[PDB]
């Protein structure tokens, strides 16, 4: 098991973890959570009572560090820190698990939840979109733009996502304008899978944390991302057999998680009809399609 | 954006431009085979691209074999279209080439701008306008090179005739229009109103009557009746 701990808590907040949330009054003697599996990311972040503008939080590895939460009067937020004194880290997760003011991450023996909506993402992938290597985490919030988004102004806090254009010159071989534009198996398996990202794994971790960065902060510009990662491959007439299998089971999930009253702002109408009536894949998202049927079927 | 009533006027600025249609480039003749099922036969297309200012027309010709052993052949028309009409632009000189390409049908706009990747410069724009030009065919010479030829070929054309040695492009684009709106509503008629006079010719470089100023007043106005009236029989009015 690993400790996120805390300082304190001055300021009333919302805490999530992962895909929980859970409410700190102004002062209650609150610090952190503790038993948090090890061997997945995790996200920690924040929305604080007064100002529901700016979610944050920071993606993290328990294994590359000793990470606390210390909140910043001048800054004012919760700011995520490493102890470098491992010897001494080690002591107050004592003391904080003695005086029992840590709450305990639910070990939950039914569920796979955040094992399959991280299946893919890995902290080194996450430290390359988000660029900030002084630190072993990775800060997001519900403003950050995109590099694509950026293109059409500070690049440091940038969410620097591959870019997709599907009328770009990387996407469209000239004198297959039609084919490569009504079938996009090049763009997706020869410039994507074998060009940028290399494996499909890298792909998918790379769509699962957009997914996660638009359903806990409402990051704008990692729904597209994600929208635009899945049209990709829904409209290729050509994808490894393994891929298909292995999409059906991440968007069933990502579809799963999230919060019913979220559909309107972060599910794209025309991406999702296309890819699950429409394009070559149609048939190939079963678990997809029907938890999107008796769930969401207003949207279709 | 879109080209609509409100900016009309763009069209005769000084940027070079281009309208693109599309309606005539892949033609059928619907038919029963034998068993009593229905085929249809291809013929000569043309795409109809044209300049509004100078009333150049390059008439792209389709051979009916650009289509054989493909299929979806409504959908390739376009991507064909486009095709053809970067080439076009691929093959002018570089201050000949336009600054906006106007589509007369939406969809066009993907094939196009997917086709123009390498002219970012070149705005592919949509019409809000129900411009006529699918009646380029009913103008006898036009439908006469298109009918006969044996292979792709480009004919170059000035639909304006001579038109802009007396009046503006404005005007010669009304009276285009004018004309091609009246051969779309009812052929028989509006061809019948350009040669009611035999004496008035057609030259040989030229596409419609020599007419006099006046006598295409005379002409405009019948032409506008003929619209009119053709959509009371049609609406009752
Ligand atoms: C002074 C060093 N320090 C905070 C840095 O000023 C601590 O020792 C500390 C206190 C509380 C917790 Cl949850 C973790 C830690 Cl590391
Ligand atoms: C699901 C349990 N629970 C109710 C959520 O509204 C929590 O508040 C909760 C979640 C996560 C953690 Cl680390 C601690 C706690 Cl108390």
């Amino acid at each position: 098991m690993n400790t996120v701990p805390f300082t304190s808590a001055p300021i009333e907040v919302t805490i999530g973890i992962d895909q929980y949330s859970f409410n700190v009054k102004e002062n209650q003697p609150f610090h952190g959570i503790k038993d948090i599996p090890i061997g997945h990311v995790h996200v920690i972040h924040f929305q604080h009572a007064d100002n529901s503008s700016m979610r944050y939080g920071y993606w993290f590895d328990c294994r590359m560090g000793n990470f606390y939460i210390q909140y910043d009067p001048k800054d004012g937020l919760y700011k995520m820190m490493e102890e470098r004194d491992g010897a001494k880290f080690e002591n107050i997760v004592h003391n904080f698990k003695e005086r029992q003011m840590m709450v305990s991450y639910p070990k939950i023996d039914e569920d796979d939840t955040w094992y399959n909506l991280t299946e893919f993402v890995q902290m080194d992938k996450i430290r390359k979109i988000v660029r900030k290597d002084e630190n072993q985490f990775s800060y997001v919030d519900s403003s950050m733009t995109t590099v694509q988004e950026n293109e059409l102004s500070d690049p440091a806090h940038s969410l620097n996502y591959t870019v997709i254009n599907f009328k770009s010159r990387e996407a469209i071989r000239p004198g297959h304008e039609m084919e490569d534009f009504l079938d996009k198996s090049y763009y997706l398996n020869t410039v994507m899978l074998q060009g940028i990202f290399k494996n499909s794994s890298n792909y998918f971790g790379e769509l699962q944390f957009a997914f996660l960065n638009a359903m806990f902060f409402g990051n704008y510009g990692s729904s597209l991302q994600w929208h635009a990662m899945i049209e990709l491959i829904c409209s290729s007439a050509t994808v490894p057999k393994h891929m298909l299998d292995k999409l059906d089971e991440i968007l069933y999930y990502q579809i799963k998680t999230l919060p019913e009253q979220y559909s309107d702002i972060l599910l794209n109408e025309r991406v999702w009809n296309i890819c699950l009536y429409s394009s070559f894949q149609k048939n190939s998202l079963h678990n997809t399609e029907k938890i999107m049927e008796n769930k969401y079927p207003e949207l279709l | 954006g879109a080209m609509n009533s409100s900016n009309y006027a763009e069209l005769f600025n000084n940027d070079i431009k281009l309208f693109v249609d599309d309606t005539n480039v892949y033609r059928v003749t619907v038919h029963k085979t034998f068993e009593g099922n229905v085929a249809t036969k291809a013929i000569n297309g043309c795409i109809f691209t044209l300049n509004p200012k100078t009333g150049h027309l390059f008439l792209k010709i389709i051979h009916t074999s650009v289509w054989a052993g493909q299929k979806r052949l409504s959908q390739l028309a376009k991507w064909k279209t486009a095709e053809e009409v970067s080439a076009l632009v691929r093959s002018l000189p570089k201050e000949e080439q336009p600054k906006q390409i106007i589509v007369t049908r939406k969809a066009m706009l993907d094939p196009l701008e997917v086709h123009m990747l390498d002219f970012p410069n070149i705005a592919i724009r949509p019409t809000e306008l129900r411009l006529p030009f699918s009646a380029a065919m009913s103008i006898d010479k036009l439908s006469d090179v298109v009918m006969k030829a044996t292979e792709p070929q480009m004919v170059l054309f000035n639909i304006y005739d001579d038109w802009l040695d007396r009046i503006s492009s404005y005007t010669a684009f009304s009276r285009l229009t004018l004309l091609l709106r009246a051969l779309k509503t009812n052929e028989e008629s509006a061809k019948m109103i350009l040669l009611s006079d035999p004496t008035i010719t057609i030259k040989s470089y030229h596409l419609w009557p020599s007419f006099t100023d006046e006598q295409w007043i005379t002409i405009e106005s019948q032409m506008r009746d003929l619209i009119l009236t053709e959509y009371g029989r049609k609406y009752n009015v």
